[PDB]
RNA sequence: GAGCCUCUAGUGGAUGUUUUACACAUGUAAGGGAAUUCGGCAAAAUGGAUGCGUAACUUCGGGAGAAGUAUUGGUUCAAUUG
RNA sequence: CCUCGUCAUUUAAAUGGUGACGCGCAUGAAUGGAAUGACGAGAUUCCCACUGUCCCUACAUGUAGACUAGCGAACCCAUUU
RNA sequence: UAGAAAGCGACGCGGCUUUUUGAUUCUUCGAUGUCGGCUCUUCCUAGCAUGGCCAUGCAGCCGUGGCGAAGUGUUGGAUUGU
RNA sequence: GGAGUGUGGAUUAGUACGAAAGGAAACCCACACGUGACCUCUGGUGCAGCGGGUGUGCGGAAGUGCAACUGCCAUGCUACGUCUCCUCAAGCAUAGCUGGAAGCCUCUAAGCUAGAAAUGAGUCCUGACUCUGGAAGACGGCCGGGAAGACGACCCGUAGUUAACAGCGGUGUUGUACGAUAUGAGCUUUCUAUUGUAGUAGCGAGUAUUUGAGACACUGGUUGUUACCACCGUCGU
RNA sequence: CGGAAGGCUCAGUAACGGGCGAGUAUUUAAUCUCUAGAACCGGACAACCUCAGGAAACAGAGGGGAAAACGGAGUAAGAGCAUGUGUUAGCAUGUGAUGAGAACAACAGUGCAGGAGAGUAAGAAGCCAUCCCAUCAGUUAGUAAGUAGGGUAAGGGCCUAUUUAGACGUAGACGGGUACGGGGGAUUAGGGUUUGAUUCCGGAGAGGGAGCCUGAGAGACGGCUACCAGGUCCAAGG
C-alpha cells in the first residue's frame, strides 16, 4: 500500500510505502477522517492528518459519500466524480466504484497533513511554491496588488505589480514579466461604444414618437377608417 | 474479531456463530439468528421490532450517521498572500493602502 | 334444542412418592417426499359464507359445490338492503 | 390350459394397467347378448396436492407401570431341573 | 497356429454330500400352530472381493488354471403373495 | 472378552515394456462404512420464563378461570453437529542356504533364512485367590443435597466461603409494564351564570412520551437478618 | 453550430396505411420585413502544475485560472384571474406568480437580447375508396353518451368520480387467414384479366421486447439503461 501525503501551507507532495502494522491500524477508517502521525510512525507526535480519498487495487475509485466496504454499479451524470463525458450532452453512463470504508482492498490512500508543527518532515517543509496563474479579474488584481476600498486606473496596478516584479524578482531583468491583462474594467474604446448606444436610443424614440403626431395631423378618424372590415 | 454485521437487526455478529443465506438473485447475506431471518421472510419491518439496533437509531434513541449534520471547519482572512509579493509587503502595502483611501 | 362458556337446581375418594425401561392416549420436527408396504393402512392436507368462472358424455332431468381463482378483523362514516 | 401369449402405450426398469389382434383347453343371445348416463363404506391402475409410511430417528405432555400404607385372588402342579 | 496334458478332454470307470425331489412308515392323531416377508445372532467352505504366492498360448494393460487362508465385506430399486 | 475394514486422488510418469496403439509398481492427502465418547458451534425439542389474539364468565379498567390456538426462548437431552481408531513375536503356502543318502546331484532326511487381512501377546474392557498400611474406638441409621439412581447401591455435607430470604455488583431470556399526559380518519354541539354577554364541551380504533421499560431466573462476589451443637443401634478393646 | 437529414429494407400493420379538400383546438432553432436593448457581483469545470492508481478499458488527491459558459442582485418586462369598454385585437382599472440581456473587429464588417406578422416543419382533425373464409351470427361494458375535474403544445374516454343504457350487425358486425399503400407495369380492336420489394410521395423498423436523458425537434440505436437469445478479450478481478 502506497501513502500519497500532500501539505497545502507548502504546496509541496511526497509518496511512502506502508508497512503491514501501519496498514492494519488505517483499516475501518474513511474519507474525512482524521487521525495523529504516532499512528502511522513513530514520533510524529501532535501532527494531525486528514483522509481525501483512494483507490482500489481493481483501480475503481473510492467515493466520498457511498458508505460502505463493497464495491456498486451506479449510474452517473457529468458532473459526478469518477465520470468524464465529452461527446454528448445529456449522457449518462453506468461504471464500478468503491465506498469510502478502509480495508485491503486499497492500494493508495490520499491524505493532507492540516499543521506541521515543530515537526520536519522531508520534502514536505523543506520548499515554498506559490500559484500557476494570475488574476485576469480587477478585483481579484486589486486585492492582490495590495490596495483596498480605494479608486484607480488599472495602469497604476499593472506600473505597481510590473515594477515590483523586476525590483523584488530579478533586481532587474526581461524574465518574468508574465502577459498580465485585465477584465471587468472599462477601456477608452469600451467608453466611446458605450456612448454609442446612447446615441441610437435617443433618434429612435425621437423619430417613432414624431410620426404618430404627423399621422394624427393627416387622419382624425383613424379608427372609424380603418375598424370597419 | 466479528464475522460481520447481521442485515436484518444491525447487530453486529462473533466469530464462529450466525450463518449466510444465498439468495437466486445472486446476493449473499449474514443473519445474526434464527429469529430474524424469520421475521425477514414473513415480511415484518425491522423498525416496528423494538430491540432492534435498526429501530432505535430511527427513532434517534441511539446517535447514528443521520443524525450528524457536519460541515467544512471555516478558516479565517489571511495576509493576502498572493505569488511574489512577500506575506510582510502585503501586510504593510494594505496599511498604506487604507492609509491613502481615507 | 350442534360444539364451546355461564344462571336456576344438583354433584365426587385404595395413601404417600417427581416417579428408569417397555407400553397406551396425544403434540412437534432440518433436508428429501411413498424410496415404506401385498396395498398410501394410519396420519397430514381441504373445509363456512360471498363473488367471478365452469369440460366430456347424457335417458336432456342431470353431470355441478365440476374443475380453476379471489375476498373475509377492529374503528369512523355514507347509503338503506344493493 | 399352454401363458409371464404377440404388437403398441404408461416407467430408469412393468409376472401390473389401458388400447389392439383371435380356430375361443372350455365366449355367445330372457340358462339373456351388446354399448352408455346418474348413483355405490363394492373390486382395480395412474396423476396433482399432502405428509415421521420411510431414509433415521430425537425431544416433550397425561395415564398406568417401579418403590410405599390399607385390602387381597386364579390358571397350573409325578417332580429331584 | 507346432504339440496328448497352457487350456481342453469324447468313449468308459470309481467316490463324496444331504442344500432338490423321490422311496419307506420308526416317533407324535385326550393337538409339537402350517408358506413368504420384517427384525436379530451365530456357524460351515466347495473362496465372489480384499492379503501372500505358483503356472501360463505371462511384453505391458486386462485375464485364465491352481495353493495356505473364513479376519472384514457382499447394497438401493421396478412387475409379482411368492 | 476384544476392532478397525476398504476406496479414491497426487507423485513415480506419459516412464519401463512395446512396430505402433496403448501403458504399470511404496511413503503423503481426502473420503465412506463400522466402533467409542462429547455439547464449544449449527439443526431439532419447549417442561421453567416472557409476550399476542378469538368465544364466554367474575359491574368497568387492572389482575385472571375454562375451551384451546399462537410468536420467542434459559438449563438439559440429542444428530442432521464435533473429536476418535498401531506395534511386536512365532511361523502357512511358497521361494532359498548348507547337505548326505547315492564319490555326482538335490529346499530335507538333521540343522538354518525370508515370509499372509490369518495365529499368540502388549496398548483397550471385566477383576479370582492375594499383598502393604493406620488406630481403642470404629461403623450404620436418622437430617439435607446430586455430577448418581427402578429400589438398594455410588458421590457428598451437618456450626460452616453452611442454608434460606433481602439489598448492592455480575450474567442471561422476553420486548418496552400500570397509571398519567399528549395526539388521532372522522362524527357532533352540550352545560353554568343570567336578557345580553361571558363560561362552555362530548364520542373514538390506534399511535408517541415517561421507558432497552417492567417481569423472571442463576451467581463457587460482597454486606445485613434468621435457623442449626442432637439422638438410637451394632461390633470391638 | 451540426450529428433527428441523406443511405438501407419491407418484418409488423385491414389502419389517419391511401386519394381529394380545408387551415385549427396547437408548438416551431435557423431566415425575412418592421421594430428594437443605459445592469452589478461571485464561485467552479476542463486544460495547466506536483505527486500518482489499473492487465487493460478507464480513473484519483492537492493548488491556481477564464468566457458571449454558469449562478445570484437590482431592474425593465410579465402569465393567469376579475370588471368596464371595444366580435377581437387593443385600451383602462384592481391584483400578481415569475423574472432576464453579446459584443467584438476595423479592410472596413460580423454577431447576440426582447416583440408583432410572415416562411418552413410537425401534432390532431373532415369527406371518400380499400383483400379472402358463413364448415366464423351475434359482438362490445371505457364499451355508447352526459356533468365535473386532472393531464397535454393542444380537441377528445385521453384518464378518473357519480348519473343514463346505449353503440354496431345478413347492404356481413365480431373472429380467423393474408397484405407496405399509391403515382405506375405487362397483355390488349372494344369490354376486360393480371401484377406493383424496386429512380417520385407518404408510412414503419434497426437481434426481440420495454424504459429514457439532452435538445427547437428522438420514445434516436455508427446515444444511454435492464432483461431474453446469442457472441468477443482477459492478468479471472473485470
Amino acid at each position: 500500500m502506497k501513502l500519497n501525503i500532500s501539505y497545502p501551507t507548502n504546496g509541496t507532495h511526497k509518496t511512502f510505502k506502508l508497512d503491514f502494522k501501519a496498514e492494519q491500524r488505517l483499516y475501518g477508517k474513511k474519507t474525512l477522517d482524521t487521525f495523529d502521525g504516532s499512528i502511522i510512525k513513530p514520533e510524529w507526535e501532535g501532527l494531525q492528518f486528514q483522509i481525501t480519498g483512494g483507490s482500489d487495487v481493481q483501480g475503481f475509485p473510492m467515493i466520498k459519500t457511498l458508505l460502505t466496504d463493497k464495491r456498486k454499479k451506479l449510474l452517473l451524470k457529468k458532473g459526478d466524480k469518477g465520470f468524464k463525458p465529452v461527446n454528448r450532452k445529456g449522457l449518462r453512463k453506468r461504471k464500478t466504484v468503491r465506498g469510502s470504508i478502509i480495508a485491503s482492498d486499497i492500494s493508495m490512500v490520499c491524505v493532507s497533513l492540516i499543521d506541521a508543527k515543530e515537526v520536519a518532515i522531508e520534502g514536505l517543509t523543506d520548499v515554498v511554491v506559490g500559484a500557476t496563474h494570475w488574476p485576469k479579474r480587477f478585483n481579484k488584481l486589486k486585492a492582490k496588488a495590495g490596495f483596498s476600498e480605494d479608486a484607480d486606473v488599472t495602469a497604476e496596478q499593472v506600473l505597481k505589480v510590473i515594477k515590483d516584479a523586476i525590483l523584488e524578482v530579478n533586481a532587474g531583468g526581461i524574465k518574468k514579466l508574465p502577459k498580465l491583462k485585465v477584465s471587468r474594467y472599462q477601456t477608452e474604446k469600451q467608453k466611446e461604444r458605450k456612448a454609442e448606444k446612447i446615441k441610437l436610443i435617443e433618434e429612435r424614440k425621437k423619430k417613432s414618437e414624431k410620426e404618430r403626431a404627423d399621422f394624427l395631423k393627416k387622419y382624425p378618424d383613424w379608427q372609424k377608417k380603418f375598424a370597419t372590415k | 474479531f466479528y464475522e460481520g454485521t447481521c442485515v436484518y437487526s444491525g447487530y453486529p455478529v462473533p466469530r464462529g456463530k450466525g450463518t449466510y443465506f444465498v439468495s437466486l438473485d445472486d446476493k449473499s447475506s449474514l443473519f445474526f439468528s434464527s429469529k430474524y431471518k424469520n421475521f425477514s421472510d414473513k415480511k415484518i419491518k425491522a423498525k416496528r421490532v423494538k430491540q432492534t439496533l435498526m429501530s432505535k437509531q430511527f427513532c434517534g434513541k441511539v446517535e447514528s450517521v443521520h443524525t450528524e449534520k457536519k460541515k467544512k471547519i471555516v478558516v479565517q482572512k489571511i495576509v493576502r498572500g498572493f505569488p511574489a509579493l512577500p506575506k510582510d509587503a502585503v501586510e504593510k502595502i494594505r496599511e498604506q493602502n487604507k492609509d491613502y483611501k481615507k
